[PDB]
RNA sequence: AAUUAUUAUUAUAAAUAUUAUUUUAAAAAUAUAAAAAUAAAUUAUAAC
RNA sequence: UUGUAUAUAGUUAAAAAUUAAUAUUAGUACGCAAGGAUUCAUU
């Protein structure tokens, strides 16, 4: 319920051929709000020196994940949102 | 369901049941506004009849819910009624018991008992890493 | 024209688009409009001797270098209130009223200052003479208040114990002026008794 | 950032999870997935009414008091599902539940769907609204050798709809009272729905 | 293929189809809410009548609404009717809400803080047992000759259980537009609310002064100079409100004094 | 203001009606015509001119106050040219006829100045929000 | 937002109500008057901005400095009450 | 206000209830969802001239006043114009911008203490007096004889000399404990109607009456 | 509003000592015994004699031209190798 | 200024009058005008 | 990488982007009675 998901951490996995991509990141959209085929998450995922916002169709076999709701306090989502803008704005090669 | 119209099939009884994992706080004492398609208006037509929890919503005698939807002008009052009429009995068994394999009770403390042990190793990493250095410093202050 | 076109007109818009010429109105779009429209008349700059009173005092406290931009800093520090009617130009009105009437001449060393006070440092001595020892006298006349403002509590230290013993004076009656229409006759008599059970033994 | 700041000023956080372990879930799901369906009842008949639901909210009591007279079983044994007035259709596509009830259809018949083979349209609408009939839970459909007929839910429905279309012709004449003093101008035994 | 055969940027038509797809560039406001303010041609919108701007479109819509709350009818032209019957119900979906914010949701829209009360007074007791489509929209057989714009006659539906127009009649207007309009002859001494006249008697008594008459006549001079034909000379112009003429309205004038 | 590094207004160097709630800018209760000693009406008249300076002199908010027919020069009995007056011995003396420039007459109007009304004369003096640091809005 | 000699108040910007924006007479919070309030601070928009979220108007700077100073002291009156009822 | 909507069941005040508003019995196990309590918007309370003077009357009897005595005193009146402890917090935010109350905390203690500002205390005595000018006269048993007042007319001067607080140990509760019997006999009803002033702002108009509940 | 991070970061000055010690003493000789003895159990695939040569070379290239802490960083990494049961050198 | 037309003809005096003219239910080019990217106000944009 | 030569072909497939059909029926509103339901309850 939009407030509930925002800021909550995501485990991912993602299959792929060389090895699965194990990546941990914060959810930020929850496009559908129920179990419909639309799904969608828009996590932030801050893997390493690289930042990578991304979308999960939430029906894919090889694109599997898991969300947890303990540290996903909305007041944590606000910071993640700021952390990206900084990485977004300050990577423009300007 | 919300997007459902008119009657409620015997299927989306399941869709209501499957989705009880993602509602662990919910209980027969939960406010009726948590009910599929029990929006803002219909609630006020419910509260005006002293009806608050999911539990009371299962008591309606097919005539409260009727005089609600057909006289109080609150719509979809049938697709909400069949909802509390569906999850109350699996929620009533949440008043008496929580999880059966959750709990895993011998496990749930061993998860909790270590989280203290674990989150006290980073705080101590702020200490154990430097006091071990302070000695590796004071071990050489003397050798010269 | 987007601000005007977009349906829900904002708040900035309603204040920006106003160029009316009524009292206490938008001054920018009253200034912005025609010279035949503005009644935005000349800025009343004060060149009072009062503006001399907060002038000859400061320099004899700090007569060094660069006193023409951070001189207003003194005006932004030494603040019962400033001095410049318009910090911008009235503080630049401060030297010209000082340069004229033979009061202050400048001082130039790596930059221009307001030092040397131009041979009127005698009238700066008997200006500060009319400062502290003028501020000294008036702050104790309110201490005459504050020698009895202590008493302001003390004259009602008894009365606030008195006129809150008067706040029951009526209620004690009204406690029972409504009991009349409920008729206890036991909690009624004792509520008048337990008050008068110790009232006559007092004094 | 379409989520307004201060959407959640201070949040307690309702868990929305059920044991954040990914393995315990999908097993707590089994019950509620393979577990028993917990709300369903089986409809006995449909009671098709002509007037709309604001014309029955006072006369919808005796119908229980009159279908219990007919089925013999006492009152407070029958559960009449809440009134469901069908759409005020204009196109009138048939089949759905929000549809009106034509004089002929799968279960509407006096067991006369041969009318479909020998006629070239449906009789006009009888019941704009409708209402279901329930009983304490039991079997669904069976032919019995001790009632001189079927005796089950559908039979309790079939051997009521046949009796009802006996009053449309012109010892329990509740099916005759149900026509006149109460309102029922249509009866239909539905299809037993299914789930996964 | 995977991208829709048409991208995000393409205008479909008027009277087109839905043509559903995934897209992420919509919902400007709190859409679908009693004041959505969206205006276009594709069905999920209100018909955008000809206004000089989106802002000026609201101003039109606001003053078209607060004339349906004084006189429960209106004669609008063109695409103002559909986008008023739609907006007339929004006000009434907003009347039953009655929450402390509705009156602050409706005080923002209307140019009149009085009518909001009349709106919130009648419409609950009046439209309680009507689900939706509260306003009628009758298309009149006439047309504004000036511009061939079909005139519709929008009005509110339930007016028997109403409070202030319980028995009023709208075949033709009153005698001089500042009188209580015609009444159904079965209810002559019917008691209207005691305050919706205090905003009327206070008002219908500014057209009774000699200065208004010197407006009514001057207005002709303005028109014949402004080229409007058929305006008789300001010399021979009957006054609007005289003294003796009023006695006919002073007939049913024995209510409270 | 100490706006951090010359971050003030670009095009006019000042905005209109910057939020004045910080200082209410209310007329006094005790007041006087700075030159003629006449009590002054509060806020519904234009027959008094407020001179709200950065400093504060006359009443309790102490921006000077004249009566509209009390602003004239005192020894020289004229309007004050350019509105730059000069208080000589507690009397606003016309700048020229005070300074020893013994003028004999102005050009435009010799007995009514071009003063403003209701603080409008001095609207280009401070009193923005960032006059004092006012960071309490931002900290923690 | 609108401030005169007596008290204060909070208003909004109903686009129909513009000729009241600068100086709307109002019943003063203090004892009694139909005081002629003026315009002090912007306080954001009534309706939303097309395809712009609700935060695009922005109340004002000093208006933040207002409720943080007018109300402000929720730590000074957590007595008898907090954000709940 | 209800039994246990926002505050757990058992939070009822012997205050001026609102007219027509029943005590809607909420079942025991009922609970909100923490995300339903998110918005949690409620009815705005009347903070006008009637509550204010009333608020001052109890702050005038006690020029300093602390946290609980802020509400623990409103129970000690014949007529109350509060319904909750939040209706007490509501008017206080008003009475600050009225310059009527500048309450502080004593540094030696750690509680917040009421104080009617001295820039307005001399005049608010009339406001508590204009309530008082007929607050004593309208009393009924006062005006039924003289021996009830004359059995006490001499105590008011001899109390505050040698038995000052001696009587105040009773002058708080016993003289007010009957109002509790009276609170069950005559509450006040905060009958209200919403409206809008010609500026457009929303507000209410409250018609306060004493409930002849008996 | 935002500057909380300023309140945070200035609060994370946190001068708990922790400068990596830059071991200029026998402490280096400790691990070079602990390593070649903890490796001698594990070098099934990789060469036992190539592995000594590289621990030598890393105990000159890191001693020769590096800083102080980055030598207390390397040495700490020597500690964290056998603590990680190895540098995954199987 | 050909006019009941792009227009405050302003030498002067001024400041809280709602003080009395602007059609139309579609689609393109154009015309004005417009969310996002290779510390500042700018771009170009022939994009909603 | 095999044929041929001391170096290595030659074929085929996967990946780097949108598919199109003219003429036999009654007409001067909105091709929506519009807020995407061919009236969701009546007024």
């Amino acid at each position: 319920t939009k407030e509930q998901i925002i800021g909550s951490p995501i485990t991912c996995n993602f299959e792929y051929n060389p090895r699965p991509v194990r990546l941990i990141g914060t959810v930020m959209d929850a496009h559908t709000e129920e179990t419909s085929i639309k799904g969608g998450l828009k996590v932030y995922a801050r893997s390493e020196e690289a930042n990578m916002m991304l979308w999960i169709p939430a029906g894919n076999p090889k694109l599997k994940y898991e969300v947890t709701a303990a540290k996903g306090s909305f007041e944590h989502y606000l910071d993640e949102r700021s952390k990206w803008d900084e990485a977004w704005l300050t990577g423009r090669a300007r | 369901g919300i997007a459902t119209s008119g009657r409620v099939t015997n299927e989306d009884r399941r869709w209501w049941l499957v989705h009880l994992e993602c509602a662990p706080d919910v209980t027969p004492g939960t406010f009726v506004s948590w009910l599929d398609c029990c929006g803002t208006h219909t609630t006020k037509k419910l509260i005006e009849r002293n009806i608050w929890t999911i539990e009371q919503v299962a008591e309606l005698d097919s005539d409260r819910v009727d005089e609600l939807k057909y006289k109080e002008g609150c719509l979809k009052m049938d697709v909400v009624w069949e909802h509390a009429r569906t999850i109350i009995t699996p929620l009533k068994q949440r008043e008496v018991s929580g999880g059966v394999e959750s709990q895993l009770q011998s496990r749930i403390l061993e998860l909790r008992k270590k989280r203290e042990l674990e989150r006290q190793r980073e705080l101590l990493a702020r200490e154990r890493a430097t006091v071990s250095d302070k000695r590796e410093e004071t071990l050489r202050r003397l050798r010269e | 024209a987007a601000a005007a076109a977009a349906a829900a007109a904002a708040a900035a818009a309603a204040a920006a688009a106003a160029a009316a010429a009524a009292a206490a109105a938008a001054a920018a779009a009253a200034a912005a409009a025609a010279a035949a429209a503005a009644a935005a008349a000349a800025a009343a700059a004060a060149a009072a001797a009062a503006a001399a009173a907060a002038a000859a005092a400061a320099a004899a406290a700090a007569a060094a270098a660069a006193a023409a931009a951070a001189a207003a800093a003194a005006a932004a520090a030494a603040a019962a209130a400033a001095a410049a009617a318009a910090a911008a130009a009235a503080a630049a009105a401060a030297a010209a009223a000082a340069a004229a009437a033979a009061a202050a001449a400048a001082a130039a060393a790596a930059a221009a200052a307001a030092a040397a006070a131009a041979a009127a440092a005698a009238a700066a001595a008997a200006a500060a003479a009319a400062a502290a020892a003028a501020a000294a006298a008036a702050a104790a006349a309110a201490a005459a208040a504050a020698a009895a403002a202590a008493a302001a509590a003390a004259a009602a230290a008894a009365a606030a114990a008195a006129a809150a013993a008067a706040a029951a004076a009526a209620a004690a009656a009204a406690a029972a002026a409504a009991a009349a229409a409920a008729a206890a006759a036991a909690a009624a008599a004792a509520a008048a008794a337990a008050a008068a059970a110790a009232a006559a033994a007092a004094a | 950032w379409p989520y307004p700041e201060n959407l959640v000023p201070e949040g307690a956080t309702t868990p929305f999870q059920s044991s954040p372990v990914p393995s315990v879930r999908e097993r707590i799901i089994r019950e509620y997935a393979l577990g028993p369906l917990f709300g369903s009842r089986t409809p006995c008949c449909v009671l098709g009414f002509a007037g709309t639901a604001r014309d029955v909210a006072a006369c919808k009591r005796d119908v229980r008091r009159w279908v219990a007279r007919a089925l013999g079983k006492s009152e407070a044994d029958v559960e009449l599902g809440a009134l469901v007035q069908a759409k005020e259709m204009l196109l009138h596509r048939s089949g759905t539940d929000e549809s009106p009830r034509l004089g002929d259809g799968p279960g509407s018949r006096p067991d006369a769907e041969q009318r479909r083979v020998t006629r070239y349209a449906r009789l006009p609408v009888q019941a704009r609204t409708l209402l279901e009939v329930y009983l304490p839970g039991e079997e669904h459909g069976e032919v019995d050798a001790a009632a001189d007929a079927d005796a089950t839910i559908l039979a309790h429905g079939y051997f009521l709809q046949e009796q009802l279309h006996r009053h449309m012709t012109t010892v329990k004449s509740s099916v005759a009272a149900l026509h006149d003093v109460c309102g029922v101008i249509y009866c239909e035994v539905p299809v037993l729905d299914e789930s996964d | 293929g995977r991208p829709p055969p048409v991208m995000g940027h393409a205008k479909r038509m008027r009277f087109a189809g839905v043509d559903d797809n995934p897209s992420v560039t919509h919902k400007p406001w709190d859409t679908s809410e009693p004041l959505m303010a969206d205006y276009g041609w594709e069905r999920g919108k209100l018909p955008k009548f000809r206004a000089r701007s989106p802002f000026h479109r609201q101003q039109i819509a606001r003053r078209m609404v607060t004339e349906l709350i004084r006189k429960d009818y209106v004669i609008v032209g063109g695409a103002r009717a559909p986008a008023l019957r739609i907006l007339a119900d929004h006000v009434v979906e907003l009347a039953k809400a009655g929450d402390t914010d509705s009156r602050q949701q409706l005080a923002y829209f209307l140019h009149d803080p009085l009518m909001v009360d009349k709106a919130f007074d009648e419409y609950p007791r009046r439209f309680r047992d009507m689900n939706a489509k509260y306003a009628m929209m009758t298309r009149l057989k006439g047309r504004r000759r000036s511009d061939n714009v079909a005139m519709y006659f929008v009005e509110y539906k339930n007016r028997d259980m109403s409070d202030n127009h319980k028995g009023e009649d709208y075949t033709a207007g009153p005698e001089r537009f500042f009188l209580p309009p015609r009444i159904i002859e079965t209810e002559k001494g019917i008691q209207r609310p005691p305050h919706m006249q205090m905003a009327f008697d206070r008002w219908a008594s500014k057209f009774k002064t000699e200065e208004f008459h010197h407006w009514w006549r001057l207005r002709h001079a303005k028109l014949r100079y402004w080229g409007v034909r058929n305006v008789p000379h300001p010399s021979d112009v009957d006054p609007l409100w005289t003294e003796k003429e009023e006695e006919e309205w002073h007939n049913e004038m024995l209510a409270n004094t | 203001t100490a706006v951090p590094h010359e971050e003030a207004r670009s095009r006019p160097h000042f905005p209109a009606y910057t939020e004045d709630v910080d200082q209410p800018m209310v007329v006094p209760d005790g007041v006087c015509c700075f030159n003629c000693d006449k009590p002054i009406d509060g806020d519904d008249i234009n027959s008094y001119v407020w001179v709200p300076s950065g400093n504060a002199r006359v009443p309790t908010t102490q921006g000077y106050f004249f009566h509209v027919k009390c602003f004239k020069c005192w020894n020289c009995k004229y309007r004050i040219i350019h509105n730059q007056f000069y208080s000589k011995d507690s009397r606003a003396w016309c700048l020229s006829c005070a300074l020893g420039r013994d003028i004999r007459v102005p050009t435009r109007r010799w007995h009514t100045s071009y003063v403003n009304t209701h603080r409008t004369g001095s609207r280009l003096t401070g009193q923005f929000f960032p006059r004092h640091r006012h960071q309490m809005e931002f900290l923690f | 937002n609108a401030c005169h000699v007596p008290g204060d108040q909070i208003f909004l910007v109903s686009n129909s109500f513009t000729r009241r924006l600068l100086t709307r007479t109002d019943h003063c919070p203090k004892c009694d008057r139909l005081s002629t309030f003026r315009f002090m601070s912007v306080s954001g928009m009534v309706g939303r901005m097309p395809y712009k979220p609700v935060d695009t108007p922005g109340p004002s700077y000093a208006t933040l400095y207002w409720r943080k100073q007018r109300s402000g002291k929720i730590a000074s009156q957590p007595l008898n009450e907090v954000c709940n009822k | 206000f209800q039994a246990g909507v926002h505050t757990p069941h058992g939070s009822r005040y012997n205050a001026a209830r609102m007219k027509n508003w029943p005590v809607q019995e909420v079942p025991q196990n009922f609970n909100f969802t923490n995300e339903q309590r998110f918005k949690a918007k409620a009815v705005p309370r009347d903070t006008g001239k009637i509550p204010r003077d009333f608020l001052l009357s109890v702050l005038y009897r006690n020029q300093p006043c602390e946290v609980a005595s802020l509400w623990e005193h409103c129970l000690h009146d014949p007529q109350i114009v509060l319904d909750s402890k939040r209706h007490l917090r509501e008017v206080l935010q008003q009475a600050r911008a009225e310059g009527f109350v500048s309450f502080e905390k004593d540094a030696v203690t750690d509680r917040w203490v009421c104080h009617l500002t001295r820039e307005r205390f001399e005049e608010v005595r009339a406001l508590v007096g204009a309530r008082a000018e007929a607050q004593d006269l309208y009393s009924g048993l006062r005006g039924a004889s003289a021996t009830e007042t004359s059995a006490y007319s001499e105590s008011f001067r001899e109390m505050n000399e040698d038995t000052k607080r001696e009587h105040f140990r009773l002058l708080s509760e016993q003289v007010a404990d009957t109002t509790t019997h009276l609170r069950k006999f005559q509450r006040m009803e905060m009958d209200y109607l919403p409206y809008t002033d010609l500026n457009g702002k929303v507000n209410f108009m409250w018609w306060y009456e004493m409930s002849d509940t008996r | 509003n935002r500057r909380r991070m300023e309140l945070e970061q200035q609060r994370i000055e946190s001068s708990q000592h922790l400068p990596p010690i830059e071991p200029t003493a026998e402490q280096a000789c400790h691990l070079y015994r602990r390593l070649l003895k903890e490796g001698y159990k594990t070098l099934v695939v990789t060469d036992k004699d190539f592995y000594r040569r590289k621990v030598r070379y890393e105990l000159e290239v890191t001693s020769r031209q590096t800083s102080s802490r980055v030598r207390g960083i390397m040495f700490e990494k020597g500690h964290w190798m056998l603590e990680n049961k190895l540098g995954g050198i199987i």
